[PDB]
RNA sequence: UGUUACUUUGAAGAAAUUAGAGUGCUCAAAGCAAGCCUACGCUCUGUAUACAUUAGCAUGGGAUAACAUUAUAGGA
RNA sequence: GAAACUGCGAAUGGCUCAUUAAAUCAGUUAUAGUUUGUUUGAUGGUUACUCGGAUAACCGUAGUAAUUCUAGAGCUAAUACGUGCACCCCGAAAGGGAUGCAUUUAUUAGAUAGCGAUGAUUCAUGAUAACUCGACGGAUCGCACGGCCGCCGGCGACGCAUCAUUCAAAUUUCUGCCCUAUCAACUUUCGAUGGUAGGAUAGUGGCCUACCAUGGUGGUGACGGGUGACGGAGAAUUAGGGUUCGAUUCCGGAGAGGGAGCCUGAGAAACGGCUA
């Protein structure tokens, strides 16, 4: 290519959108913005697929345009603005409210909040560094850069953002012992206490998490976002609590649903 | 002396000609010999640390860095200036008669004058920037043959 | 680099021998 | 145009390789500026990939010079090119770049000796200029050639890439190393 | 307005650091305690 | 801290296709839907999972096998 | 609110498989080796009650067989164009110099085990001496009207600069490709392999120049030749192993009758752009 692609095809969209492979040879292209393309979820698939507020592209824009969907706080008229992972979207005019959580299948869930929930959200420290003038500075993982961090913020913590003052309430040191949900890879959505940190100099580290059941499965430390200090998480969990349960066992529930329902 | 080039050969940032004394500051500063520690578990030898040659592709007193795979191989060609080439023995497994056979690659690689090297000689390389056509590697450690 | 070479082996040789002396001396001294 | 891609070299076992592709842009080379000294100044601003500028120095006359030892940086007038470590052409032909050893004017750097040290190469003014002469130190190679007017210098930056001609004054075993490649 | 939050943040800053700064010689001062004992 | 192969487990790994779970498009090839009751709705509805040579990355195993090494010990 | 200026886009998409056999490409790396309009986050010092000259549309004299071929005259705008309010040193401690951000060079700090980061950087970043004839640091627009006695003030739009982020590219590590020896040596004056110093580039690099060295590849098949050869995801048939196919809708690459060259631009060696 002479340059930047615009588009995205169908059948190239990230599988956790779950489209269907014949809606159309075409799908959101995801716009810059503070999550990576593969790990967001465009405005127009939550209110068009997940919340069906919208039939159609036209009618996203329209809902979009009349300034009545907010995310992290702001309002936004981009139809493919990337939400992404703990991002919280508001939507004034039904009262409702949402953080984006992954399910233990790995694809994004709306989890409703309560009012009081939905004035903060957690961030993960990328980085901290002096800029311009000495001052020291951080930066997320959700492109937000905070200058005059707490001095004992360091790369990979988990940062409480309050989304009306804008600044760092509370903060977690990444350490063993905590509870950790994975944001990437086959274990995205999984929920577990950090038991190990396995550092290779000069490769990536690997980080073994055990499950509140006692299974005990790896990824790679950028998979990694810590949810609290100890074993509660500071933030509402779905149903599954980031428990992954195996095919034999879910099949057990399907067929006892069915006995019952 | 190391100056045998057309031009003038030192350290980029290390002042020489500084009236106040190096004696107590650390490499590099005061006038003092630079030299830094490549990580990944690699030592510095004593001869780029207290040596006086000038070599700006020297991973321990130079201008690059180590970084990428690391690989490992024997001494195969030590003709060329501060360059050899290593070669490395590998097996190529044939799918359909379900056996191997032997395969090699030939890698150049820099080697800074702190190193003693003669062919085949086991030698130790890491991944750097381009340093010429060829060259992406450069030597970290030398086992003679036969030690 | 003849006398590079030269020096490793004649300083080698050296305590080479040296060694063998003080073995055998310490030798010589354990069997009382 | 000039281009830096490597389709047209020789593969390292020496065979050839056949082209698959036209030259591209984000490849390309440029002519050379070939800075010379000459008192009509003239640098042509180039943009370059990205929206960016790249200064074009063809001719320069001064240069922001600094003396190491002293920590004095000074603007002067660039005189001669003496040697050149690359290519003795370059030196007939009066070439600015890197490495270039140049002869500048010392007379900005007297009037600081004088005015610093008080010395020749209002009470409280007098109580520390003698303060410093104490530390005072002045090589000998370097003081011979105040008498002339000149000092020995090198071109540390790229007059073709940033349009300016700077560098520093030789001193120490380095002005030993190129005076005796001078001395013929 | 911005020039007053860039220096109302960098006062705050200060303190918070110089705050801390006692910890460090406090927290020392009770820490050589043990090397005594 | 001699270096490897081999083996075990794990991480990372595009989708579509293949295998495969769920689902009565009337069946089917398919599709990724739907289902539940009859309210201003519900099931947080579903959209599983396996496979994926070789090379590379990381744990456990050390039989089999390769290379290297050994007595003027530059030995512990 | 036509027209017109200005801004942006037209570098995506679509099409095709000609060239191309460690090349493309695949998995796996690296950028501490670079650029990146936009998005998102943060950050930008202690005549001015508002400058200047043009030009389109329009208007009216036209030329040519002729083209979104073209000349002259009269008008008038701007977020067009050009401008412009906007600690250290010297020192009779007065006074003076420098004093935003960026640019270029040099000196200096960046410890230890006040003082940040990495497996690893004289790294992030600080201070200092100067430097540049610096498209920088708002002469812009909508809505709403209020509060103090002329002053002050709301919510937005657009735009400039820096860092981070996002969208990406470029180059790049390791391993892997069909037939052919009736192809055994190939490469190196004119770059072949490496070294030093430069030049050029967004940046690494014989990418190019000067000088120096004589290297580099090869029966573990180099080099050359053939392909009715784009590569892969995959397709057919398959007890197992395998054989054959893969122009074509997904990914990557490449091309626009053949070559070459280039402007504009964040991005093109662009072809529903230009020059030969
Ligand atoms: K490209
Ligand atoms: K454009
Ligand atoms: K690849
Ligand atoms: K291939
Ligand atoms: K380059
Ligand atoms: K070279
Ligand atoms: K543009
Ligand atoms: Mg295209
Ligand atoms: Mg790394
Ligand atoms: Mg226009
Ligand atoms: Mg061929
Ligand atoms: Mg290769
Ligand atoms: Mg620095
Ligand atoms: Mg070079
Ligand atoms: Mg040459
Ligand atoms: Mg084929
Ligand atoms: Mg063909
Ligand atoms: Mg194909
Ligand atoms: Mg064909
Ligand atoms: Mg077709
Ligand atoms: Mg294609
Ligand atoms: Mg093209
Ligand atoms: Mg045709
Ligand atoms: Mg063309
Ligand atoms: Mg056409
Ligand atoms: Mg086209």
């Amino acid at each position: 290519a002479r340059g930047l692609k615009k588009h995205l095809k169908r059948l190239n969209a990230p599988k956790h959108w779950m489209l269907d492979k014949l809606g159309g040879a075409f799908a959101p292209k995801p716009s810059s913005g503070p999550h990576k393309s593969r790990e967001c979820l465009p405005l127009v698939i939550i209110l068009r697929n997940r919340l069906k507020y919208a039939l159609t592209y036209r009618e996203v824009i329209s809902i979009l345009m009349q300034r009545q969907v907010m995310v992290d706080g702001k309002v936004r008229t981009d139809k493919t603005y990337p939400a992404g992972f703990m991002d919280v979207v508001t939507i004034p005019k039904t009262n409702e409210s949402f953080r984006l959580l992954y399910d233990t299948k790995g694809r994004f869930r709306l989890h409703s909040l309560r009012d009081e929930e939905a004035k903060f959200k957690l961030c993960k420290v990328r980085s901290v560094q002096f800029g311009q003038k000495g001052i020291p500075y951080l930066n997320t993982y959700d492109g937000r850069t905070i200058r005059y961090p707490d001095p004992l913020i360091k790369a990979n913590d988990t940062i409480k953002l309050d989304l009306d003052s804008n600044k760092i309430v509370d903060f977690i040191k990444f350490d063993v012992g905590n509870v950790v949900m994975v944001t990437g890879g086959r274990n995205r959505g999984r929920v577990g206490i950090l038991k190990n940190r396995e550092k290779h100099k000069g490769s990536f580290e690997t980080v073994h998490i055990q499950d509140s059941q006692g299974h005990e499965f790896a990824t790679r430390l950028g998979n990694v976002f810590t949810l609290g200090k100890g074993s509660k998480p500071w933030v509402s969990l779905p149903k599954g609590k980031g428990i992954k349960l195996s095919i034999i066992e879910e099949a057990r529930k399907r067929m006892a649903a069915q006995s019952a329902t | 002396a190391e100056q045998t080039e057309k031009a003038f050969l030192k350290q980029p940032g290390v002042f020489l000609s500084s009236k106040k004394t190096g004696k107590g500051k650390r490499p590099g500063k005061g006038g003092n010999r630079y030299f830094k520690s490549i990580g990944l578990g690699f030592k510095t030898p004593r001869e780029a640390t207290e040596g006086t040659y000038i070599d700006k592709k020297c991973p321990f007193t130079g201008n690059v860095s180590i970084r990428g795979r690391i690989l490992a191989g024997t001494c195969h060609s030590a003709k060329m200036n501060r360059t050899i080439i290593v070669r490395r023995n590998y097996l190529h497994y044939v799918k359909k008669y379900q056996r191997y056979e032997k395969r090699h690659s030939n890698i150049p690689a820099h080697i800074s004058p702190c190193f003693r090297v003669k062919e085949g000689d086991h030698v130790t390389i890491g991944q750097c920037r381009p340093l010429s056509k060829t060259v992406r590697f450069n030597v970290l450690k030398v086992i003679p043959a036969g030690s | 680099e003849k006398a590079r070479e030269k020096t490793l082996s004649d300083q080698f040789e050296a305590r080479r021998a040296k060694n063998k002396a003080s073995r055998e001396r310490k030798f010589a001294r354990r069997k009382k | 145009g000039i281009s830096r891609d490597s389709m047209h070299k020789r593969r390292a076992t020496g065979g050839k390789k056949k082209s698959w592709r036209k030259k591209r842009k984000y490849e390309l080379g440029r002519q050379p500026a070939n800075t010379k000294i000459s008192s009509n100044k003239t640098v042509r601003r180039i943009r370059v990939r990205g929206g960016n500028v790249k200064w074009r120095a063809l001719r320069l006359d001064t240069g922001n010079f600094s003396w190491g030892s002293e920590a004095v940086t000074r603007k002067t007038r660039i005189l001669d090119v003496v040697y050149n470590a690359s290519n003795n052409e370059l030196v007939r032909t009066q070439t600015l770049v890197k490495s270039a050893i140049v002869q500048v004017d010392a007379a900005p750097f007297k009037q600081w000796y004088l005015q610093h040290y008080g010395i020749d190469i209002s009470n409280h003014v007098v109580r520390k200029i003698e303060n410093r002469q104490a530390d005072r130190k002045l090589d000998s190679h370097l003081e011979e050639q105040f008498a002339s007017g000149r000092l020995l210098a090198c071109i540390s930056s790229r007059p073709g890439q940033c349009g300016r001609a700077d560098g520093y004054i030789l001193e120490g075993k380095e002005l030993e190393f190129y005076m005796k490649k001078l001395q013929k | 307005k911005r020039i007053a939050k860039a220096k109302s943040e960098a006062a705050d800053y200060q303190k918070l650091l110089a705050s801390r700064l006692k910890e460090q010689r406090e927290r020392r001062s009770e820490s050589l305690a043990k090397k005594r004992s």
